[PDB]
C-alpha cells in the first residue's frame, strides 16, 4: 500500500501507482464506485512494457448496456518516482491537497524530483 | 513538436492512419475523426482489448464481423484485425455518423447513435474532439 515504509526507493509498483491515481481521482469526483466503471492498468507496448517510460499508464472507463461500446473518461500516467499524475489526452496535471501530500511522501522515499524526470515527462507529449 | 514527443501515440497513428482512410472516405469523414475514436477506445493501441482482441473501437458483442466475444455483464467483440474492427464500427454506427466532419458534431452524433451514452473539466464531446485534433497533428510526425 502507500505507507512510507512500503514505498521502495526504486519507485512505486504498478499497484501503488494505481492507488495514487485513485487518490487523485477522488478530488475530481469521476464516480469510481458506480457499476460498470473501471480503472485498467494493463496498458502495454509491443514488448509488454509501460507505454511511457518513467510512468505507469491507466485508463478510466465505463460499460453501459444501453451503449454499443466502452466509454472512456481518462488516460492517465503516474510517475513511479514522484507520483506526479497527468491526464495525457487533455494534458492536465492532476492536483489536490491529498495527492500532493502523497507525492511528497513518495519523493521522500525515492529521493527523486519532478526535475529529475523532465525528459520522461516530455515523453508524455504535454509540455515543450 | 510536443505532439511528436509522445512516442506511443505517434507509433499508433503512424501504424493505422492509412488503413483508416478508405473507411473514413466511405463515411464522408476526415480520417482523424475515425483514427481519433480508435485512439480514445484503445489508449493509442495499448489497451488489452485492442492488443489481444484486435478490437480498436471497444465494440460490445455481438458486433458485425466479430470472430468471437469475451467479458472484459457485458462481452466485448474479438476481430481479425484493426481493419475489421473499424469495418464493424462502420457497419453498426456508420450511417449515424456519416458526414459529421466537424469533430464536435462527430462526437455528438456518436452519442445520438448510442455508441456511448456520454451522459474532469470538459464534457464527452470536447474531450473526444481534442483527441481528434491531436491525432490530426500526430499524423504529421
Amino acid at each position: 500500500s502507500l505507507q512510507p515504509a512500503r514505498i521502495k526507493d526504486s519507485g512505486l509498483t504498478r499497484e501503488q501507482a494505481e492507488q495514487v491515481l485513485r487518490v487523485a481521482l477522488k478530488h475530481q469526483d469521476y464516480q469510481l464506485q458506480r457499476p460498470g466503471v473501471f480503472i485498467d492498468g494493463d496498458l502495454q507496448d509491443e514488448n509488454g512494457k509501460p507505454p511511457h517510460p518513467g510512468y505507469y499508464d491507466f485508463s478510466l472507463g465505463y460499460n453501459d448496456p444501453k451503449a454499443g461500446a466502452t466509454e472512456y473518461w481518462g488516460l492517465f500516467s503516474v510517475s513511479l518516482n514522484t507520483g506526479d499524475t497527468w491526464e495525457i489526452n487533455s494534458c492536465k496535471r492532476l492536483d489536490g491537497a491529498e495527492l500532493r501530500a502523497l507525492q511528497r511522501r513518495v519523493m521522500a522515499r525515492t529521493g527523486k524530483s519532478l526535475a529529475d524526470e523532465k525528459s520522461q515527462r516530455e515523453g508524455l507529449g504535454c509540455e515543450d | 513538436a510536443r505532439l511528436c514527443n509522445n512516442i506511443s501515440a505517434v507509433t499508433f497513428v503512424s501504424k493505422y492512419k492509412a488503413v483508416c482512410q478508405p473507411i473514413a472516405d466511405q463515411l464522408d469523414l476526415p480520417v482523424e475523426n475515425l483514427l481519433g475514436l480508435a485512439a480514445q477506445e484503445s489508449q493509442y493501441g495499448t489497451g488489452r482489448i485492442a492488443r489481444e482482441l484486435n478490437n480498436y473501437f471497444s465494440m460490445h458483442a455481438p458486433a458485425p464481423l466479430q470472430i468471437g466475444a469475451e467479458a472484459p455483464s457485458i462481452k466485448v467483440a474479438k476481430f481479425d484485425s484493426f481493419q475489421k474492427s473499424a469495418q464493424s464500427f462502420a457497419s453498426s454506427f456508420g450511417t449515424a455518423v456519416r458526414g459529421q466532419r466537424d469533430p464536435m458534431a462527430f462526437a455528438q452524433a456518436l452519442v445520438r447513435s448510442g455508441y456511448n451514452t456520454g451522459n474532469g473539466r470538459d464534457g464527452f464531446a470536447r474531450y473526444l474532439a481534442d483527441i481528434i485534433i491531436a491525432v490530426r497533428g500526430r499524423m504529421a510526425c
